[PDB]
RNA sequence: GCUGGGAAGGCCCGGCGGGGAAGGUGGCUCGGGGGCCCCCGAGUGUUACAGCCCCCCCGGCAGCAGCACUCGCCGAAUCCCGGGGCCGAGGGAGCGAGACCCGUCGCCGCGCUCUCCCCCCUC
RNA sequence: UGGGCCACUUUUGGUAAGCAGAACUGGCGCUGCGGGAUGAACCGAACGCCGGGUUAAGGCGCCCGAUGCCGACGCUCAUCA
RNA sequence: GGUUGGCCUCGGAUAGCCGGUCCCCCGCCGGGGUCCGGUGCGGAGUGCCCUUCGUCCUGGGAAACGGGGCGCGGCCGGAGAGGCGGCCGCCCCCUCGCCCGUCACGCACCGCACGUUCGUGGGGAACCUGGCGCUAAACCAUUCGUAGACGACCUGCUUC
């Protein structure tokens, strides 16, 4: 009955110009364009939800084609509202520029 | 073309910086970029202040340049700016913008209900006026 | 919100008439505390409403080792008549206080959602 | 965002607008830029024309049919400027470049839709008023573009139809304001709720 | 906490005063306006129908590197609380009963009892 | 191993040389890594396999991580900036 | 495989703008001149619109000049890529849907994730089911020589 998660974009991995650290990802959260506004989202669970070909078990539901790689926001990146996220598995590079959901689950408010 | 001028006694509204949201009076001007600034009734002590954070109002106080804070306060209190400011559309848009930001989830729900009814009553009457004005049969 | 239980889990009731949420446990780490409050002092939350009261129960799998005949019976969890009595007791004294101030039942009756305009960090709850 | 961003190119500086659009398409956003003939470039016109004429000179001496392709339409000129700010030789950059649609004038899909503006790339705020600038449409026309006149006539037709829409919109708004006055007794209850919370001052 | 035992500053119309002036108030003079009455510009000059600076014969009150965000260095002259992230390597610590169901153990910091009275809630 | 070469500075021949010859220290050779787009020698820093934090030199329109600061004060228009 | 409400549009100026109204001029609306407002844009994209728990008793308000029909039929506007938008006529149904209240109920699945939309998504074979419809070309081979290394190309082949 509602979106219940914030829209975020997987912009890329934490990196230098010529070195890429794939274990952590930089997320752009919609509406958060300054570093001082990223406090709310620190520690929040983030999910990369995608679909595949074969069915997989769904917790509390029939198996479907939806898969998910879970993660959480670790800290702020830069001065313009980017955040760094760690996922249980390094995000695939095909997801750059695609949707990441921020769950609001571990609420501190 | 210009109607609002930087001058001695001109009341300015602070848009950003440490004193954002306050009213100050211009006491003196320095080097085209900054001005001697004093708000004795708005809790801004005398200090330099860039012209970039100022937004000029329509209120001009009468006191000599670089006068002491006491005389600025007397001019500010007589024909008080605080009540005159609060009565302007400029200030009550600032206040309206403030209370909308502090609106809670329950208030958002009640506003959503009031806006729903208000729009349906208004938009009904618009249709009625349209339908009425549609009866134009004349050469 | 009624009380915190001995395990730290919160005991909540959304008056079951209003939003179909029974007397149920919940975790404070997975809720948003809004600023709107009702005075539920001098109401009596029954004493037996403890963690042991709300802890789940199971059937399988005694007297049965090799699974060839399904033991999927009982899966229809049954609402105990005691649970209905307790739900009726708490609601009978919380619902009147909800009706006291205007359009709170309608507020409890709706669900929370994120609209493409608003963002959670800008929201005051 | 998930919807298409339609940007009006009039009054926007070429490189500044291209930098914004380039990061948007790299973030998975679909961007449409219309009125690429209204894009401005800082510096007097003669100087900016010399820059493109120097671009025209760069060609493969052995076989110009393979060499740099010089596009004369303002939309393609802006398209190439964005392409210089994308990794267009990788699959990620090619995907981003395919999310950009550029047009001269405003075609029928977007003529009826509201058009956004990028203040950080606007000439009025980014350029000193005493400085000289060039119009991309004039620069394109005098270096090979062939459709400046027809685009002007079609843009003038579009503007005439837009004025009619604005008059109907204004007539509708006047009727709405009259409606609010008419039903004021049965509205003040909900007007007061809006005012207490900052809507409807 | 220190400093110029901070510098400025606020209030006490600061009061008895003195002096200086100018980014010159009032007044006056000259030049341009609105129905001989009211404005703008340029002169004059020392309070005037504004204000400014310095010295006082002396100050008083509050506050004090200010929760009116003007300008510092600090903490034996410094403590309390909260949030996010990553991590959990090690595995027989029992001088004691002569261990016996799995050493809740060492160092360190504490509380109560082997003293007696009261006080406040609660059964 | 007994072919060396390079850089700051001192320094001889030469118009000069990415030339030839010395002194001193460091380096490359034997050396990967961050930065200088690119590069034996420059700047930072030297290296077991990893996680977190922070930096150096260098950067933060876009490519391309970082200014998407309501940054400060000025200077500058170039028809080869 | 993505996605998890929409915005259906003045032209523009920036040492300026926006809105409204009476006379004048253009064949009943625009175009000007007064006049009145707003301008740190509130007729505001820092905005607006829609807003989803569902029903049952049950009153007060909004409406009642109402809603919804992949119901039909007709018409108009849109050509820059119109692939869209609007208006009537008839018909067929609800008095519901919007706000504030009364009244209880629904798996209340016993704290937990991929939930919630676009969506009757795109694409490819195939079965059944009704109506309305169609019955063609290309290439090779042959020929031509306006052509030609070979391909390719220009041509002809039961009718007056
Ligand atoms: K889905
Ligand atoms: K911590
Ligand atoms: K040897
Ligand atoms: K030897
Ligand atoms: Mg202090
Ligand atoms: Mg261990
Ligand atoms: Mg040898
Ligand atoms: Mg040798
Ligand atoms: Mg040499
Ligand atoms: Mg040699
Ligand atoms: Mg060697
Ligand atoms: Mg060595
Ligand atoms: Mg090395
Ligand atoms: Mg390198
Ligand atoms: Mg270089
Ligand atoms: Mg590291
Ligand atoms: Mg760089
Ligand atoms: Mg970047």
């Amino acid at each position: 009955s509602g979106r219940l998660w914030s829209k975020a974009i997987f912009a890329g991995y934490k990196r230098g110009l010529r070195n890429q650290r794939e274990h952590t990802a930089l997320l752009k959260i919609e509406g958060v364009y300054a570093r001082d506004e990223t406090e709310f989202y620190l520690g929040k669970r983030c999910a990369y939800v995608y679909k595949a070909k074969n069915n997989t078990v769904t917790p509390g539901g029939k198996p479907n084609k939806t898969r998910v790689i879970w993660g959480k926001v670790t800290r702020a990146h830069g001065n313009s509202g980017m955040v760094r996220a760690k996922f249980r598995s390094n995000l695939p590079a095909k997801a750059i520029g695609h949707r990441i959901r921020v769950m609001l689950y571990p609420s501190r408010i | 073309v210009f109607r609002r001028f930087v001058e001695v006694g001109r009341v300015a509204y602070v848009s950003f910086g440490p004193h954002a949201g306050k009213l100050v009076a211009i006491v003196d001007v320095i080097d085209q970029n900054r001005a001697l600034v004093d708000g004795p009734c708005t809790q801004v002590r005398r200090q330099a202040m860039p012209f970039k954070c100022m937004q000029l109002t329509d209120f001009i106080l009468k006191f000599p340049h670089s006068a002491h804070q006491k005389y600025v306060r007397q001019a500010w209190q007589k024909a008080d700016i605080n009540t005159k400011w609060a009565a302007t559309r400029w200030a009550k848009k600032i206040e309206a913008r403030e209370r909308k930001a502090k609106m809670t989830d329950f208030d958002r729900f009640k506003v959503m209900k009031a806006k729903k009814m208000r729009n349906r009553i208004i938009k009904n009457e618009v249709k009625k006026l349209q339908k009425a004005a549609l009866l134009k049969a004349s050469p | 919100f009624l009380k915190q239980l001995a395990s730290g889990l919160l005991l909540v009731t959304g008056p079951l008439v209003l939003n179909r949420v029974p007397l149920r446990r919940t975790h404070q780490k997975f809720v948003i505390a809004t600023s709107t409050k009702i005075d539920i002092s001098n109401v009596k939350i029954p004493k037996h409403l403890t963690d042991a009261y709300f802890k789940k129960k199971k059937l399988r799998k005694p007297r049965h080792q090799e699974g060839e005949i399904f033991d999927t019976e009982k899966e229809k969890y049954e609402i105990t008549e005691q649970r209905k009595i307790d739900q009726k007791a708490v609601d009978s004294q919380i619902l009147p206080k909800i009706k006291a101030i205007p359009q709170l039942q309608g507020y409890l009756r709706s669900v929370f959602a994120l609209t493409n305009g608003i963002y959670p960090h800008k929201l005051v709850f | 965002e998930v919807q298409v961003l339609v940007l009006d190119g009039r009054g926007h500086l070429l490189g500044r607008l291209a930098a914004i659009v380039a990061k948007q398409v790299l973030l998975g956003r679909k961007v449409v830029v219309v009125r690429c003939e209204g894009i401005n470039i800082s510096g007097n016109f003669y100087r900016n024309k010399l820059k493109y004429l120097a671009f025209l000179r760069k060609r493969m001496n052995t076989n110009p049919s393979r060499g740099p392709y010089h596009f004369r339409a303002p939309s393609r000129i802006f398209w190439r400027t964005v392409r210089g700010m994308l990794p267009h030789k990788t699959k990620r950059g090619q995907a981003a470049l395919d999310r950009l649609k550029v047009f001269d004038g405003i075609p029928p899909p977007y003529d009826k839709k509201k058009r956004m503006v990028v203040p950080a790339a606007l000439k009025v705020v980014r350029l000193k008023p005493t400085r000289k600038f060039a119009y991309l449409g004039r620069l394109a026309h005098e270096v090979g573009w062939k459709y400046q006149a027809v685009t002007a006539t079609l843009e003038e037709k579009r503007k005439e139809k837009a004025k009619i829409h604005y008059r109907k919109k204004k007539q509708l708004m006047r009727l709405r304001k009259q409606a609010e006055k008419n039903v004021e007794k049965k509205i003040d209850k909900y007007t007061e709720v809006l005012k207490t919370h900052g809507l409807l001052v």
